[PDB]
């Protein structure tokens, strides 16, 4: 592809940084308006205490040793279920 | 600067061979003892 | 079963087995010319007082280097690759036998009609019964109908071990939550002993392996007499 | 913000034979002593851990 | 759109950077960065060998393409010559930094 | 006296230090797994700082206030730098190849499918489609600044290096926030494996790869580049591509493709 | 009183190769018939005589006889 | 002027290949080591059932 | 059809030594029909032909631990 | 190669010496170890 | 490349120069000794008469040395060899190595 | 004459039946009556003495071919060294049966291997070529 | 001074012979273990005890003798005290990094020993296979510690490989092309470019062994999954270009040895053999499962790996017969350095071949975990790689110390050693071809008249070993200094004179382009 631009004339800073505020930059406030419209909780499924997740072959070197390092109540059960 | 030649461009001294002997054995001697005594180790923990 | 001082494979049970013995006898011979052109070649090389030590021409000869070798691996991988696909050609089997791999023995399971399964251990060297075989015999053997084709299918219940039976030419890795295929046929009644093949903790050495190869007839009964 | 390259140029360049990790001045030496410290005895630490693990608690 | 700010080497370069890049603006190669070319090499047009004592070793590519480099130290004084193809040398000893 | 133009490097303690921070780190880490404690490793992080500081601090003496670097030397920090990145492409490949590998051939303990059963992958759409832009945007503004430092003009190669930091801290905020808010972890079988693994390694790579914007970020504020001579500051930008092509890979890959 | 003939002078070195090379392929024929007939076709030989009249169960009833199964007495 | 090897040479060939062949052929035959030999054409086969 | 079973017959879907997916996919079929025949008051009876296949091909200690994951409601294939 | 003769020469009496001194540095420990195996063992 | 003949004549002019200094004495004989051959009696006589021209006895002597090596085991080459060059031996005043005792190990 | 470890840059001497005419002579300081022996020399060679020759030669080389090619008698030390060595390698193998080596397992005592012996017959353990290949059941003992 | 000289080392000399004296320490280490193998085997029954102790001293002989003696020495030891005095560089490129990949290999070698003395030890095996080497078959540190050391030692060889590869394309003489190298220079950039490549993906799959053991990933767990079979791919990714690594400064060493040797000015072939070795590199990355024809791979794969496999003896070949063309016409001098290259040449000939019988995956099935791999492996280690590093040693020990060793001892430290690694190995074929296994601390009573015969080996190799410590000592006892070298006209590393000084190529040499 040519990407669908034009451009080219010689090279510099001034179309780099042309390319950051007309281009990138709002790529990136797109996606961060797009993000934001999709946010907030989702409805946390059934917990099922299959034997292929909350894998437990030695506890975890911190906590209580059954918690993961970004151990979330809200959305990871522990191998017996949800937390209270 | 650093003394150049020959005996004097290694971290040992060669100045007298029977200190050489004796470091020479300390050396290779330890590395060749080593697994016999975890070995040993071993067999006298279970 | 190996037997002292023995040099080479051991006699071939099966028609698999028997093609690699002429196709080992066949790689060796060409093994031991090459080995044997090196040496002279090293001593023709260091035998003389004549000298020649200017810059030599490398190409003409490096033709013959490349091409003669080339020609060699050839006629080694054509019978290694017959054989190869000749192993993995279908079969129709009669029977279906599973062997799991476990620290330390090996169980088996043939339930293809009744839920027959049994554990197999080495038979520890103060319990043999003289002419037994130190490390090599077990308690229940696996026993088999000679003269047929039979599936065998390995796995594990813990760590990797390897089911082998050198005289078939039998080695299929047991390993857990994978089950491995590979053919049994036995051209003779008889004992067929192997070892565990991938190293599986302190027993690794004392989980052997024994076919008992018998008329079909007397596997069914063998069968019936084991449920 | 001033360019005072010039003078860490200057500084550097001192014929004072001082090795580069060193010829800033007593801080260099000051931190050149806690890592050394640090790691020396980090070591030390290391080989009675192993000592330590090397023998049954049970 | 545009300003400066930034130094240039010609402005902030020091030590041996900035030896090599004031020598190369005047042509010369103190510092050995270049290959030298060859002179016919004879008795009389030596491939002339700078050095900053009393020898250098000289390693002889006798001719184009060869894979093996003869090496010889080359001495102050009368001119040598390569120990395989005979192309003469000769040491121009001293100095360097002006 | 020397008549090359190699750098001749004084005696230092910092491969030393180096070595014994190493060993403090996997006997530390040793330790934390299986004698539930930290101090050894704390130590061996500590060192391991101090090592890289202190080197890395006399690479600049060497260089921007000794003048050793010339081209010949600059031309080795090339090739030692381009090096370096080869390894570390190797190395993220044995993770893509441990993805892949489960992925394709998905055993039953999985239920035989990709995604396992009872796995709900994030939606590759939103946050993970921002993180993309955000490095993307990153590889934009990194080459605004490289061009305004050949060009000479400090201010901005200052701005488009401060964007460019704040991309990679942004994604680097972002990634927590969803590493926190994911429903699977890294006990969920092969999936969880993967995913955080991969990712982890790279958000790794994101954090050092913006420590070094940063380290650039500064020597700039104190005039160390010229126009011409910037070389920290090139390394730094190749390593930020290697990042951001990394992410495309696990983006395509992992979100996308493993989703 | 009486002169010696000129020598061959030159390529003694190369005509020792030529020659020692021909031999060394001359002994390697030799011993791949001597290979094949010693080894290999003495194994294909002693293979199919071995089963030429074969009889499986024969061969099981000597076994069974001898005590060796468990599963046949 | 003759070296060690036109001095010793001879004897330190003679005692070394002398002492070899002794030490060896002692530990092979008269130490109780188990070498193990086949049994073919030399053990005579007995009743084990 | 097939009565004189004597074991599992080739099967050009799993042609290669890993007969894993063989075993499990005998055994997700046995019990898929059995679930379509038990509800649909039809005889599980025609399932009879992955049962045989499943029950030769299938390690003892794998069936028995489907069975208990079926049974307890963490299954992870689809029946 | 050509050299010097020896600054110090090593008499063939010293050799037997830092031979035999050398062979006990790897014999005596290894075969203490060996020799206290069942020690060790049925311990 | 050259026949026999023009490897030879090549050798001796080589020798013959009249100006053939020490180096190129040296270079020359250094250099034919790494080819596969004994030298022809032709070159040998050009080599032994430079030896002459350079004042220089003892390199005449060696070169008559390595003739005899580069036979290897071929005892035939020397003697004839020698024998080719006997009037350039006498007229130079040249004693074989045998005549010296520089044949004794 | 003398050879200094501080002149390894210089060319050097050496006796190489490959490299006939070295890069100097042997012997570069000449005594009174060597520097009127090498003015003999630039007159007819026929007028030298063979001790003049044999000490011109001596100047220019230090050793003859047949010298630097001699055979020494090193291959006797040599062999003889490493069979002695290997000869003290069997003392530690008896110390290690003695003294390390306990009681092999019991299924090497002789009845126990005839009665084993046997069984493998029983059972034609390599019965092609190996094993029972080589025992004739007819006659009932090994094959001759 | 002495800290400053031997801790803070930036000198590239000095370096080379740090690692020369830390693999050798090694290698005693090494041979230890290998004697307690042979002795285990030696009689049937049980020695130490059960497979777990008798496996630990197997896996940690594997470790030492190729990570930390090896490796060390021909790469870290030769590579930097030749590297760059055969190119006429005043260093490495980079000489304070190339300290630390020294610095990290005492950590490493402790982390293995570590290993050995926490719990049981590691008795896995060098592959370090899972589960036998997870967290339930090796509960605790143990296999955590050998992991971390291949960490060290990983780490230690990548900035090596990046130092050698770059120091080697950008500090050779301007006028010196690539094809002006010498081909012990070109072993080593072919042998960085391996290591740079198969490292990282050997860290990749130890590190997710790690992880499954301590942070409950289950990259190799069926149970969450993954694949032990996995585990098998990336380590022999990494393990097959290793053994080439393991030969390639060999063949290096070996090129300059028989040159040398022969009394010529060049190898014979220079062009033939860069395309071999590079030729070698490139097939050693395409093979890695001919180590693994036994798991139940398609058969396709199988006639792939074979075939991929077998290429390699094409190139290879075009070596071995270019070391005997150098010989041809050679002024041969029977140095103890070439009677080590001879015996390389012949015996890594067997070696490889052996390898060649292996790469067809029909005849592996009966060979794999078998005696005959550990025959083929020890023909190319013990007597390829091993002469390889005594030739280069004996060759250069004048020139690293300004000493000369006896050469009448070497040469009988030759004959012993040659005696006993034949009579160690030769005999495990037939014991490979009976099918005796792998990693059994005992054996069927069949197979003990070749073990016996194997152990006595063994044991001769040990004197060997003894007498070279020995013979070292005699040569720094004795302080005969080097005068004269020849053929330095060929063999630039001799030019600085023995041992050259401190600071070399201060003046870089002067070639002309023309
Ligand atoms: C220095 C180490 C080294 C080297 C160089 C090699 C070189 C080769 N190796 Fe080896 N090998 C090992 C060390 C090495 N090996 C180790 C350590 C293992 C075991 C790993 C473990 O499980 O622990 C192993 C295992 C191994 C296996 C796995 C076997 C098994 O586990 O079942 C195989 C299979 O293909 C193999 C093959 C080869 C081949 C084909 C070569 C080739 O590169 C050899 C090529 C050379 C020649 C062929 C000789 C010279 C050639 C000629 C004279 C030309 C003419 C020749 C012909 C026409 C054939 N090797
Ligand atoms: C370089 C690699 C290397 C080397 C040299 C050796 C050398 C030896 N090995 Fe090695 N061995 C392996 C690599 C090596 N081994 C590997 C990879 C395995 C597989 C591990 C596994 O299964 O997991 C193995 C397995 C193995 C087994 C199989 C164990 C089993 O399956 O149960 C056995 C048994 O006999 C054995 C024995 C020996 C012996 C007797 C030697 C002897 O030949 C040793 C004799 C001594 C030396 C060769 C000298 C040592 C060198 C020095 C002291 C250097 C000095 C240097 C300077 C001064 C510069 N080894
Ligand atoms: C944007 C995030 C950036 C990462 C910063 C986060 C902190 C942890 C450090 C991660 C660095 C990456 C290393 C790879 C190791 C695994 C961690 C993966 C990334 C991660 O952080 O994974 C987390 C788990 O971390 C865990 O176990 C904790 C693990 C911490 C222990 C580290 C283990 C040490 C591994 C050493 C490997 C050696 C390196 C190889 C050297 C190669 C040399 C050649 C995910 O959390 P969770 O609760 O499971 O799920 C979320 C549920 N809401
Ligand atoms: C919890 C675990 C701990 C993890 C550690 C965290 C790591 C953070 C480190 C971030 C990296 C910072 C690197 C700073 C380097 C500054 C020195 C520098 O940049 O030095 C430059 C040379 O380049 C050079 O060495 C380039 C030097 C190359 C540096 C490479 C950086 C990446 C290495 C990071 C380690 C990777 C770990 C991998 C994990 C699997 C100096 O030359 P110039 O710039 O031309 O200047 C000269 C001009 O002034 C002349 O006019
Ligand atoms: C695999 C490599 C090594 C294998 C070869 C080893 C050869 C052995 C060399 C001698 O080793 C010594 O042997 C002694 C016995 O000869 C031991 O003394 C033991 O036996 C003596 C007599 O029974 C007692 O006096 C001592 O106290 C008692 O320690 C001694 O401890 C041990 O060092
Ligand atoms: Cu089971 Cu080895
Ligand atoms: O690996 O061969
Ligand atoms: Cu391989
Ligand atoms: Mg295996
Ligand atoms: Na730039
Ligand atoms: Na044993
Ligand atoms: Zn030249």
């Amino acid at each position: 592809a040519s990407a669908a631009k034009g451009d080219h004339g010689g090279t510099g800073a001034r179309t780099w940084r042309f390319l950051t505020f007309g281009l990138a930059l709002p790529s990136v406030a797109l996606c961060t308006l797009n993000s934001w419209l999709h946010s907030g909780h989702r409805e946390r499924p059934a917990f099922i205490p299959y034997h292929h997740l909350r894998i437990r072959t030695k506890p975890f070197s911190w906590g209580d040793g059954n918690h993961t390092f970004f151990h979330n109540p809200r959305v990871n059960p522990l191998p017996t279920g949800y937390e209270k | 600067h650093y003394e150049e030649g020959p005996g004097k461009n290694i971290p040992f001294s060669v100045e007298n061979k029977w200190r050489l002997l004796a470091m020479m054995t300390l050396f290779f001697g330890s590395g060749f003892a080593a697994p016999f005594f975890i070995v040993r180790h071993q067999l006298l923990k279970k | 079963m190996a037997y002292p001082m023995q040099l080479g494979f051991q006699d071939a049970t099966s028609p698999i087995m028997e093609e690699l013995l002429h196709f080992h006898d066949h790689t060796l011979m060409i093994v031991f010319l090459i080995s044997s052109l090196v040496l002279y070649i090293i001593s023709l090389m260091l035998t003389t007082k004549l000298t020649h030590t200017s810059t030599m021409d490398a190409q003409e000869v490096e033709t013959i280097w490349t091409i003669l070798p080339a020609i060699i691996l050839i006629l080694i991988a054509l019978p290694s690759l017959r054989i190869l696909y000749m192993m993995d050609e279908i079969n129709n089997p009669s029977l279906t036998v599973k062997t799991m791999g476990h620290q330390w023995y090996w169980s088996y399971e043939y339930t293809d009609y009744e839920d027959l399964s049994f554990d197999s251990y080495m038979i520890p060297t103060s319990e043999l019964k003289p002419g037994e075989l130190r490390l090599l015999e077990v308690d229940n053997r696996v026993v088999l109908p000679m003269e047929m084709t039979i599936r065998m299918l390995v796995s594990s219940e813990d760590v990797l071990h390897s089911w082998a039976v050198p005289s078939l030419g039998l080695k299929t890795d047991a390993i857990p939550g994978r089950l491995n295929q590979t053919t049994l046929m036995s051209s003779r009644p008889g004992l067929y002993y192997g070892q565990c093949s991938e190293i599986c903790g302190s027993n690794h050495s004392f989980m052997p392996i024994v076919l008992e190869l018998v008329p079909l007839k007397y596997f069914e009964k063998w069968s019936a007499s084991m449920l | 913000f001033e360019n005072r390259v010039a003078e860490k140029q200057k500084l550097f360049q001192e014929d004072n034979g001082l090795p580069v990790h060193l010829k800033g001045g007593a801080t260099d030496n000051i931190l050149y002593r806690v890592t050394m410290t640090l790691c020396l005895g980090g070591t030390l630490y290391s080989l009675y851990c192993l000592g330590w693990a090397s023998f049954p608690h049970k | 759109a545009s300003g400066g700010g930034v130094p240039t080497d010609e402005e902030q370069a020091t030590g041996l950077e900035r030896e090599v890049m004031l020598a190369a603006r005047k042509g010369q190669d103190p510092y050995n960065i270049l290959a030298p070319k060859a002179t016919s090499g004879t008795k009389e047009d030596p491939n002339l060998v700078p050095s900053i004592t009393n020898k250098r070793i000289v390693g002889c590519i006798c001719e184009e393409d060869n894979s093996t480099v003869i090496w010889f130290w080359l001495h102050k004084g009368e001119a040598q010559r390569c120990p395989s193809c005979g192309t003469h040398y000769k040491l121009v000893p001293h100095q360097l930094a002006h | 006296h020397q008549t090359h133009a190699y750098h001749m490097v004084n005696p230092s303690p910092w491969p030393l230090t180096g070595a014994l921070s190493a060993l403090l780190m996997t006997s530390g880490l040793t330790m934390w797994f299986h004698f539930n404690s930290m101090t050894l490793l704390m130590i061996g992080l500590t060192t391991n700082m101090l090592t890289m500081y202190q080197w890395w601090r006399d690479v600049i003496r060497e260089s921007t206030f000794q003048g050793h670097h010339t081209p010949a030397v600059q031309k080795g920090l090339r090739y030692g730098m381009i090096l370096f990145i080869i390894s570390e492409v190797l190395f993220f490949t044995g993770f893509f190849w441990a993805f892949y590998h489960s992925s394709l051939a998905p055993t039953p303990e999985l239920g035989g499918c990709w995604p396992p059963t009872g796995i709900h992958p994030l939606n590759p759409l939103e946050v993970p489609l921002l993180n993309t832009s955000v490095l993307l945007a990153s590889g934009v503004s990194i080459t605004w600044a490289h061009h305004s430092l050949m060009e000479g003009d400090r201010k901005h190669m200052l701005q488009a290096l401060f964007i460019t930091i704040t991309l990679g801290v942004y994604f680097t905020l972002l990634q927590a926030s969803e590493y926190y808010e994911a429903p699977f972890t890294i006990s969920d079988g092969v999936y969880g494996s993967t995913f955080f693994v991969a990712t982890g390694f790279h958000g790794l790579h994101v954090i050092i790869g913006s420590t070094f914007l940063i380290v650039c970020f500064f020597r700039q504020l104190k005039f160390h580049f010229t126009s011409n001579h910037h070389f920290g500051f090139e390394a730094a930008a190749w390593y930020w591509h290697f990042v951001d092509v990394v992410w495309l890979f696990l983006y395509v890959s992992i979100y996308w493709w493993g989703s | 009183s009486t002169a010696l003939a000129k020598p061959q002078m030159r390529g003694l070195l190369a005509r020792r190769l030529r020659f020692h090379i021909v031999g060394a392929f001359m002994v390697s024929l030799g011993f791949a018939t001597f290979y094949k007939f010693a080894v290999a076709e003495k194994r294909k030989k002693a293979y199919a005589d071995f089963y030429r009249n074969y009889d499986s169960m024969k061969d099981f009833e000597e076994m069974r006889k001898a005590g060796i199964f468990q599963s046949a007495k | 002027a003759p070296d060690f090897h036109d001095k010793y040479g001879n004897a330190v060939l003679a005692s070394g290949a002398t002492f070899c062949v002794a030490v060896w052929v002692y530990m092979a035959t008269q130490i109780g080591i188990e070498w193990n030999p086949s049994p073919v054409g030399r053990v005579t086969p007995k009743e084990w059932r | 059809k097939i009565k004189n079973y004597q074991t599992a017959p080739f099967d050009s879907r799993f042609p290669n030594q890993n007969q894993t997916r063989n075993c499990w996919q005998n055994y997700l079929d046995f019990h898929r029909c059995e679930k379509a025949m038990t509800a649909k008051g039809g005889d599980v009876s025609v399932c009879e032909w992955y049962r045989r296949v499943y029950k030769s091909l299938c390690p003892i200690s794998w069936v028995s631990t489907w069975d208990d994951r079926r049974a307890e409601g963490t299954f992870p294939g689809k029946i | 190669i050509t050299a010097k003769p020896a600054k110090t020469p090593t008499s063939p009496k010293e050799q037997a010496i830092g031979l035999s001194v050398t062979f006990l540095s790897f014999l005596l420990p290894a075969g203490w170890v060996l020799y206290h195996l069942d020690n060790y063992k049925k311990s | 490349h050259e026949t026999d003949e023009e490897f030879d004549a090549r050798w001796v002019t080589y020798f013959n120069k009249p100006d053939i200094d020490a180096w190129e004495l040296r270079k020359g004989m250094n250099t034919l000794v790494g080819y596969d051959l004994v030298p022809e009696p032709k070159i040998i006589d050009a080599a032994l008469r430079a030896c002459r021209r350079l004042n220089d006895f003892a390199s005449a002597v060696r070169i008559l040395e390595v003739v005899k090596d580069k036979a290897g085991p071929h005892k035939e080459i020397y003697p004839y060899v020698i024998q080719e060059l006997r009037p350039t031996l006498n007229e130079l005043g040249i004693s074989t190595p045998e005549e010296l005792g520089l044949d004794k190990v | 004459s003398v050879v200094k470890s501080e002149d390894y840059a210089l060319p050097s001497y050496v006796d190489r039946r490959d490299y006939p005419l070295p890069d100097v002579a042997h012997v570069k300081n000449l005594s009174a009556s060597q520097k009127a022996l090498k003015e003999k020399e630039k007159a007819s060679w026929s007028s030298l003495s063979i001790d003049e020759k044999v000490e011109l030669y001596r100047l220019k080389f230090k050793e003859s071919f047949a010298e630097m090619n001699r055979s020494t008698n090193e291959w006797k030390t040599v062999v003889g060294a490493a069979m002695f060595f290997i000869g003290f390698t069997a003392l530690l193998l008896i110390w290690e049966k003695h003294y390390v080596y306990g009681p092999i397992p019991h299924t090497f005592e002789e009845e126990w291997v005839a009665k084993q012996t046997k069984r493998m017959l029983d059972m034609k353990v390599a019965p092609i070529q190996g094993f029972s290949a080589k025992w004739d059941y007819d006659k009932n003992e090994w094959k001759k | 001074m002495f800290i400053n000289r031997w801790l803070f080392s930036t000198n590239h000399k000095d370096i080379g012979t740090l690692y020369l004296l830390f693999g050798a320490w090694a290698g005693m280490v090494g041979t230890a273990l290998s004697l307690l193998i042979r002795a285990e085997l030696g009689q049937p029954g049980t020695l130490l005890g059960d497979d777990q102790i008798y496996n630990v001293v197997v896996t940690a002989h594997a470790f030492v003798m190729i990570f930390f003696m090896v490796m060390p020495i021909m790469i870290g030891g030769f590579g930097n005290w030749l590297v760059p005095l055969m190119i006429g560089a005043p260093d490495m490129a980079f000489p304070r990094m190339n300290n630390m990949s020294f610095w990290l290999l005492p950590p490493s070698f402790l982390l293995l020993l570590a290993s050995s003395m926490v719990e049981a030890g590691a008795g896995t095996g060098w592959t370090v296979y899972p589960p036998l080497a997870g967290n339930l078959a090796h509960a605790g540190a143990s296999v955590d510690l050998t992991i971390f050391s291949l960490h060290l030692a990983g780490v230690s060889s990548i900035l090596g490989a990046i130092n050698f590869i770059t120091t080697i394309i950008n500090m050779k003489p301007p006028a010196m092309s690539q094809y002006q190298t010498p081909l012990f220079v070109w072993s080593v950039m072919i042998t960085a470019v391996l290591l740079l490549l198969s490292l990282p993906v050997l860290a990749a799959g130890i590190t997710m062994l790690l992880t499954d053991r301590n942070l409950n990933t289950t990259f190799f767990d069926p149970a969450g999954g993954g694949d032990p079979i996995l585990y098998q791919h990336l380590f022999w990714f990494f393990g097959h270009p290793e053994v080439y690594i393991l030969i390639l400064p060999g063949f290096g060493m070996i090129s300059h040895i028989v040159t040398y040797y022969s009394g010529k000015k060049e190898p014979f072939g220079y062009m033939g053999m860069v395309w071999a070795m590079m030729s070698i590199g490139f097939l050693g990355f395409i093979v890695w499962a001919h180590h693994m024809f036994t798991v139940g791979m398609d058969v396709d794969t199988r006639a792939y790996f074979t075939s991929a496999t077998m290429i390699i003896a094409i190139p290879t070949g075009v070596k071995v017969f270019s070391w005997l063309a150098t010989l041809h016409g050679g002024n041969i001098k029977w140095s103890p350095a070439m009677m080590w290259a001879l015996g390389f040449i012949f015996l890594f000939t067997v070696g490889g071949l052996t390898g060649i019988v292996l790469a067809n995956s029909s005849l592996d099935i009966v060979l794999h975990d078998t005696y005959y791999v550990v025959a083929h492996f020890h023909y190319v280690l013990s007597m390829g790689a091993v002469f390889a590093i005594m030739g280069g040693f004996v060759h250069w020990f004048p020139l690293f110390s300004g000493y000369t060793l006896n050469d009448t001892w070497a040469k009988i430290h030759f004959a012993i050693m040659f005696v006993g690694v034949n009579m160690t190995f030769f005999p495990q074929h037939f014991l490979g071809l009976s099918g005796m296994p792998r990693r059994y601390s005992d054996y069927p009573d069949a197979y003990t008249m070749w073990n016996t015969i194997s152990s006595m080996g063994s044991f001769i190799s040990l004197t060997a070993v003894m007498l070279m410590v020995f013979i070292i000592w005699e040569a720094f006892a004795s302080k005969r200094e080097v005068l004269t070298v020849d053929l330095t006209t060929t063999n630039l590393e001799w030019l600085n004179g023995c041992p050259p000084p401190y600071h070399t190529f201060e003046e870089p040499t002067y070639v002309n382009l023309k």
